[PDB]
């Protein structure tokens, strides 16, 4: 319910956020992993069947992860639960080392190899959405669900539904007031079935899309604003943070994880 | 099941907040829960170092954070200010002092020590003493 | 002195922070709070009789859907398992203990 | 004593066996379903074609082709919320695993 | 009642810290049996 401001500088001890937070020089506070987003997703009137426009804009959606970003960035976990407190980065970054329980002195003793693995991690996803379009299949679905559904409504009156001819006038100007009626009355009882189909059709879609919205909102409030403790929930492996990222119709997130990479044998009682 | 039976560590699911605990109440075709949450009020700027030391090593909380308020160096809990003097018990020793960036100088104090100190000076008394006889 | 206005919606009192690498603020007092939550449980109970609907006491119209198969016996079979689904709802919501 | 326990009673498995018992009621009534005149003189579509000449013979068949599609369609739609279900459970099971 | 519990000696930390003072003080008792 506030929109937490970045500060001007860009002090994090060495680590790199320039590519998740907002570029000013967009007229739109849109930053660049976000700009790849929109590019790669490709976003009837006349017969009735309008479009309408969504309350909140892109522009202000922007605003509100932007917002969340910062507050992370900033003061970690507590934005969330009461008054925002900062607390330098690099202590932050120890604390979610203590929450997955490896002791602190890790961070102290590889800040710089820390946070040029992270950098270097950055840009490897930046490669890899700049790179392949398969991911998006996920937007990309529901956007061509929708339009194939508003297609085949259209198409569905061409259809002659048993009568002698598929346009109202033609059938009216041939036809006196008194045979019409029979013609008439096929076509009205065609397309409502055809109406009711694709109404159906919508209410079940609906009901899909309000449930993804209510898991990605459990996400949002168990993966950004704090650290979860699930396994596999927010991320393979071990969780550290988070960064949601506007989308055409979604949200993507960039989950943070922590693995164990070089074992060796040892022998215990 | 996970707010009235037990406590919930998941965030703003038991309500928004540090959960404590909650309460359920019937009603027509539904349920109303009253989650009681606890929330940090009153907030003041203090000043900070990730590391401390002493002995020509890097001394670290064992839990809270190092805080000062201009001039002595104090532990203190996450979410509630609680001074306490730097002891052995407070913190552990872990490497040495020039890896860590930001280290700040100051002095390490150990609750053995006076207790110690005190044995010392009783034993030196004591001496002083068995010369008098 | 009352009219309609239109604005562009604010999206909340903006709030700057103050980051720095060397300062923390840590709460010196708190407070209690209760906040109340609401859940829909269940719904009421419905069954209607599709034979009576459709055909109210007419043996004409009676014989005539009894042509059309076996809708009547499904739309019973699907109000009743409405019904049974709402005790199963009421019973796993409550009965814990 | 699970081994045992599971080795006894059969009222445990219910979850399973309505899940296939459900799939196996629809799909019988869509059988059941081609039985029935639905207004017409016959329900065998090679007797309307056998006999009629070839304009009444199609107009018998449009009555059945409303009825079957209308059939049709009802099976459709239950499908289609039966899965959403079996989709929910599904996703339990994952989280839990 | 620990199986495959294994030998080993375990250290204290006061240990030595009172055997330093035990030698301080062995030291300073040689040193007051000079005079
Ligand atoms: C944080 O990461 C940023 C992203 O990599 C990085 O910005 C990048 O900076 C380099 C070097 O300044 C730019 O490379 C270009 O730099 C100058 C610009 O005139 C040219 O002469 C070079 O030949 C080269 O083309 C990248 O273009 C730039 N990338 C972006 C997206 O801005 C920051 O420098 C990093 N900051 C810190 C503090 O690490
Ligand atoms: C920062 O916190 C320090 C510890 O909380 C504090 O030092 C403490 O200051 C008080 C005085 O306000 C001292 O209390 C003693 O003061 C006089 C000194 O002669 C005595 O007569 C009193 O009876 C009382 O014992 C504490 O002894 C002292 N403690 C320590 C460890 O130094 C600082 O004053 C605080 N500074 C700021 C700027 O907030
Ligand atoms: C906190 O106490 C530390 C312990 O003394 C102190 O470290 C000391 O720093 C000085 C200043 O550099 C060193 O003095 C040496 O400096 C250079 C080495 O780069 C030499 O050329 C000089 O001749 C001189 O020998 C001390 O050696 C060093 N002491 C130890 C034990 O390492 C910190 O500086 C203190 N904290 C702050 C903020 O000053
Ligand atoms: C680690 O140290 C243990 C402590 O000494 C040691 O236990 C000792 O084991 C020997 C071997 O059995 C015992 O010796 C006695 O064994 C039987 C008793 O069952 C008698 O018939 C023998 O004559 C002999 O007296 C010691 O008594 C026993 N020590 C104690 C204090 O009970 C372990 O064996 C050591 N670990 C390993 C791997 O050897
Ligand atoms: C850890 O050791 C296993 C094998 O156990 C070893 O057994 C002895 C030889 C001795 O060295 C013990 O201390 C060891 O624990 C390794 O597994 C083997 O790996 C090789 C390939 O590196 C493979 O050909 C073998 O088939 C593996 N063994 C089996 C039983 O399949 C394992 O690689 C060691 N881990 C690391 C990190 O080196
Ligand atoms: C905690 O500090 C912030 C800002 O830091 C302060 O900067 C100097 C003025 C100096 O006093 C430092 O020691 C401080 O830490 C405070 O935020 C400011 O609040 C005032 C009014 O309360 C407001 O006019 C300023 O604009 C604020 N600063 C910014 C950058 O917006 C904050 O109030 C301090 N907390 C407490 C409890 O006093
Ligand atoms: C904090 O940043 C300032 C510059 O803004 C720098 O001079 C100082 O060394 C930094 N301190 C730490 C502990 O990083
Ligand atoms: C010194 O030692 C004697 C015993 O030898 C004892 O009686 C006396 O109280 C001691 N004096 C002090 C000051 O401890
Ligand atoms: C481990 O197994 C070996 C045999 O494979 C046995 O001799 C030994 O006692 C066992 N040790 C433990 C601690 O179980
Ligand atoms: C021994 O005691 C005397 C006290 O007269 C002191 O001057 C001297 O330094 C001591 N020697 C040692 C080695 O402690």
């Amino acid at each position: 319910k506030q929109i937490y401001k970045t500060p001007p500088i860009k002090d994090f001890g060495g680590f790199n956020f320039s590519q998740i937070l907002p570029d000013p020089s967009k007229p739109s506070k849109r930053s660049p992993i976000e700009d790849l987003l929109f590019n790669k997703v490709t976003l009837q009137k006349f017969n009735g069947l309008t479009v309408l426009p969504p309350l909140l804009t892109d522009e202000m959606i922007a605003q509100y992860t932007s917002a969340l970003l910062a507050g992370t960035i900033t003061s970690g976990w507590t934005f969330g639960a009461g008054p925002a407190l900062q607390i330098p980065f690099p202590m932050q970054m120890a604390y979610r080392f203590n929450g997955i329980g490896v002791t602190q002195n890790v961070l102290y003793e590889n800040q710089k190899l820390i946070a040029n693995q992270f950098n270097s991690a950055i840009g490897k996803i930046q490669d890899s959405l700049s790179s392949t379009p398969s991911a998006l299949g996920k937007l990309q679905d529901v956007v061509n669900q929708n339009a194939q559904a508003l297609n085949t409504l259209v198409k569905q009156l061409s259809s002659n539904f048993g009568a002698i001819s598929s346009v109202l006038n033609d059938i009216l100007s041939r036809l006196d007031p008194p045979e019409a009626e029979v013609q008439i009355d096929r076509l009205i009882t065609g397309r409502l079935q055809s109406l009711q189909t694709y109404v159906t059709q919508q209410l079940i879609r609906a009901a899909e899309i309000r449930a993804s919205a209510n898991l990605a909102a459990i996400k949002m409030s168990e993966c950004v604003l704090g650290q979860s403790k699930r396994v596999d929930f927010c991320g393979k492996g071990y969780h550290l943070m988070s960064f949601p990222q506007s989308a055409p119709h979604g949200v993507v997130f960039l989950h943070v994880t922590y693995v164990p990479a070089q074992e060796k044998n040892f022998t215990t009682a | 099941s996970e707010c009235v039976l037990g406590q919930s560590k998941r965030v703003d699911f038991c309500g928004k907040g540090y959960h404590l605990m909650s309460f359920p109440q019937s009603a027509p075709h539904g349920v109303v829960f009253l989650h009681v949450t606890y929330v940090p009020a009153q907030e003041k700027n203090f000043t900070t170092a990730p590391a401390i030391c002493h002995d020509g090593k890097a001394h670290f909380p064992r839990e809270g954070v190092f805080v000062s308020n201009g001039t002595h160096w104090f532990v203190t809990q996450r979410n509630f200010y609680e001074p306490q003097i730097i002891t052995t018990h407070n913190t552990f020793v872990s490497g040495n002092c020039d890896v860590v960036i930001g280290i700040v100088n100051n002095t390490v104090y150990d609750p053995l020590q006076p207790e110690l100190d005190s044995f010392k000076e009783e034993l030196d008394k004591y001496f002083k003493n068995h010369t008098s006889p | 002195s009352q009219s309609i206005i239109a604005y562009t919606m604010s999206l909340g009192a903006e709030n700057s922070v103050a980051y720095s690498n060397n300062s923390i603020a840590i709460p010196t007092n708190f407070t209690i709070s209760v906040t109340t939550e609401i859940l829909p449980v269940s719904m009421t109970k419905t069954s209607v009789d599709c034979t009576m609907y459709i055909c109210g006491d007419s043996t004409e119209c009676s014989n005539l859907l009894l042509q059309y198969g076996s809708f009547c016996t499904q739309l019973n079979r699907a109000l009743t398992g409405i019904a049974v689904e709402q005790d199963k709802n009421t019973q796993e919501v409550f009965a814990q203990v």
